[PDB]
């Protein structure tokens, strides 16, 4: 056999120099397909650390506008009566309707946020859905 | 021309934002004896019991109405370093359709 | 592309629960 | 390898270390590449690249098994703790 | 001598000797719920190079790179069975378990799902016999065995110089993992998106396997 | 190992035929308890403990089972689940999950289509 040092370096490097050196008188069949077909990242060992100190994550938060808007949807009307049918692939809610509506109503040009707010309140209800506002 | 930003910018799950108290619709893959598995969508499952009303009206198959408690339920404690999951999400059943 | 998500300061978040005599003297 | 008897310890001090290998590429087969100064928890072993006629400058362990990679021209100074583990 | 030379050379020159870019799209992964991921508590470090962002502290994957991943992996896996490989399905988790050990076996090939016992894949020379094929190829499914650690097949395949194509999560460790998928392992949506991928990447890998067999019997 | 067995199951069959020529019957009638009749009486041991006795019955009882090779001469396993280490515990029990998913199955689908030790 060869090497059960995981840590020194990459399977396919060991394998490498193992059969290169020339001990092993047989090349392995992964190790064709791997030069022939190689990874993205080579899956050498690291040990683990912990961010200490001012690091923090580069991952981002994903927002966008419409976000926004459901969030005035949401403390106002709460959920529509519309339960959600998350296998529903275009479920339009009536948070999706009322977001809808307020981004043609925001083509209008329309800079006051509460007349956006009513006049999609209007639209809605020419549309002909019940808004359950708690008043 | 539909880009992967595309595909989750209308999500539904980007369209609900947070699930705190919203209804949604689930259904049931698996029972054992009091408990039934309710896979309403996202990652995990939650797991809720038989109610006396519509006793042996929840099958396998139906569908039911949830109030969507949160998605995952994890903590982390004292001291460790990190928190553990339970797969679960564990909100409230209502009724069905 | 237009369908990124921008960098903004987090919708949806809760304003804080003041205590019972929070603005009382 | 650890026993109670000293030749099957010697049985499984090499059968254990065939399967635990490295491979040291080495410089026109007599040298390293380059000069190299780390430690092993208090074990500050130090080399430096050296020519061809110069021999093994280095401490008998590191002798034998520079011998035994194949590696011929050496300087060597180690100093702190001298366990040969480490 | 060369014919058996000759069969091997030839698939070691494409892209896409099976041809595998169809066999999914960056739709059906979106609509089998892959892009999820755990609490952002629960994330790793490693992880960061292959996540998109956060959605609400909930993780979403990048699935651009994810395909280039899984085009290579579904490379590496269907090249593996047409030299007769090995492929050992290891998924340590109780919600499959019953779906993936009829995988291997209608794709004639072979699944550990039980639970690890202690020298498997290091100590085999006793524990199996005294020669014994090892797999050649070991994929995993979950990575995080059921007390949401590193499985040490993991750890001991890599050290058995047997490379593993796994399901990384968002919370799990792909260091000795050669060519990781970041993917969602949770979902029965998810895991059947893979259980029927693989099974599609053995089988169509087996009737171009037996089809030049029959061309070295064309001609002679 | 196996071939071992051979003799050894041909060596019981012409001793029959030697206890039944000696016995005065013949080879085609002279059966297993005759024939623990027969060596008991010619052999009287005198022990407490019954497997210390001259014996000679069906051989795969006095000899234990030799395993069946699970690989080829291409070596591979003829086994699903035999990476387990146990596999026939294992792929019993996952054939008799298989009988209760599938009765699972008939019970929601019945619902849906309608001494001993
Ligand atoms: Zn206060
Ligand atoms: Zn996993």
């Amino acid at each position: 056999a060869g090497s059960r040092l995981e840590t020194v370096g990459s399977i396919f490097s060991r394998t490498r120099d193992l059969v290169r050196a020339g001990v092993l008188k047989e090349k392995p069949l992964w190790f064709d397909v791997y030069d022939a077909f190689p990874p993205l990242r080579e899956p050498v060992f690291q040990r683990p650390r912990v961010r200490y100190g001012k690091a923090k994550a580069p991952i981002q938060d994903i927002w966008y506008h419409e976000d926004r808007i459901r969030a005035k949807f949401y403390s106002v009307y709460g959920s529509g009566q519309r339960a959600f049918d998350l296998f529903n692939p275009n479920f339009k809610s009536t948070c999706q309707r009322f977001v809808e509506k307020y981004t043609e109503l925001q083509k209008l040009g329309e800079t006051d946020e509460e007349k956006l707010f009513v006049e999609t309140g209007k639209a809605l209800l020419a549309e002909g859905v019940i808004l359950r506002r708690v008043g | 021309v539909e880009s992967f930003a595309s595909m989750l910018r209308h999500s539904p799950l980007t369209q609900m934002g947070p699930a705190k108290d919203k209804l949604v619709i689930g259904r049931i893959f698996h029972i054992v004896e009091n408990d039934l598995y309710i896979d309403f969508g996202g990652k995990f499952h939650c797991v809720c019991r038989r109610p006396e009303v519509d006793g042996e009206k929840y099958q396998k198959g139906t569908r039911v109405r949830l109030r969507l408690l949160d998605l995952e339920l994890t903590s982390r404690f004292l001291g460790a370093t990190t928190d553990t999951t339970v797969l679960e999400a564990n909100a409230v059943l209502l009724g069905i359709q | 592309n237009e369908d990124l998500p921008i960098s903004m300061e987090n919708p949806y978040k809760e304003p804080l629960k003041k205590c019972i005599l929070c603005g009382k003297h | 390898g650890k026993a109670t008897d000293r030749m099957d310890a010697f049985r499984k001090a090499k059968n254990r270390a065939v399967h635990h290998l490295h491979y040291i590429e080495r410089y026109e087969d007599h040298t390293i590449f380059h000069d190299i100064s780390l430690r092993f928890k208090r074990t500050h072993i130090k080399m430096k690249k050296q020519p061809k006629g110069y021999g093994l400058r280095c401490h008998r362990a590191i002798i034998t098994i520079c011998r035994l990679i194949g590696i011929k021209d050496m300087y060597a100074k180690v100093s702190g703790s001298i366990n040969m583990l480490s | 001598t060369d014919f058996n030379d000759k069969i091997l050379n030839e698939p070691l020159k494409h892209s896409d000797f099976f041809n595998v870019k169809e066999l999914f799209s960056v739709r059906s992964l979106f609509d089998a719920r892959v892009h999820l991921g755990h609490k952002a508590g629960c994330r790793h470090r490693f992880m960061e190079p292959y996540i998109f962002g956060s959605r609400l502290d909930h993780d979403i994957i990048d699935l651009e790179q994810t395909a280039t991943h899984l085009q290579l992996a579904l490379n590496f896996t269907a090249h593996m069975a047409y030299r007769k490989g090995i492929i050992l399905f290891i998924s340590r988790n109780r919600q499959f378990s019953y779906l993936i050990e009829n995988m291997a076996r209608d794709c004639g090939e072979y699944a550990h799902t039980r639970y690890f016992r202690g020298g498997m894949l290091t100590n085999a020379r006793l524990l199996f016999g005294p020669t014994v094929r090892l797999p050649d190829l070991i994929i995993f499914l979950h990575t995080l065995n059921n007390i949401f650690e590193p499985h040490v097949a993991v750890r001991d395949a890599a050290k058995m110089n047997i490379p593993t194509v796994g399901i990384v999560d968002t919370n799990c460790n792909p260091c000795l993992i050669t060519y990781p998928v970041p993917g969602n392992d949770d979902s029965p949506l998810a895991v059947h998106l893979y259980c029927r991928l693989f099974q599609t990447a053995i089988t169509r890998a087996k009737e171009k396997r037996q089809q030049v067999e029959a061309l070295y019997r064309l001609q002679g | 190992t196996e071939d071992f067995i051979k003799k050894q199951i041909e060596e019981f069959n012409i001793g029959k035929r030697h206890l039944a020529n000696m016995m005065g019957e013949d080879p085609e009638t002279f059966t297993q308890e005759d024939i623990d009749r027969a060596i008991a009486y010619l052999f009287p041991s005198g022990l407490f403990e019954k497997r210390a006795r001259p014996v000679m019955k069906h051989p795969e009882q006095i000899f234990p089972r030799q395993r069946a090779i699970q690989w080829g001469e291409d070596g591979r396993p003829f086994h699903y689940l035999f990476y387990t280490g146990k596999q026939s515990y294992y792929s019993l029990m996952h054939d008799v999950y298989g009988m209760l998913l599938n009765l699972e199955k008939h019970q929601s689908h019945l619902q849906a289509k309608s001494g001993s030790r």
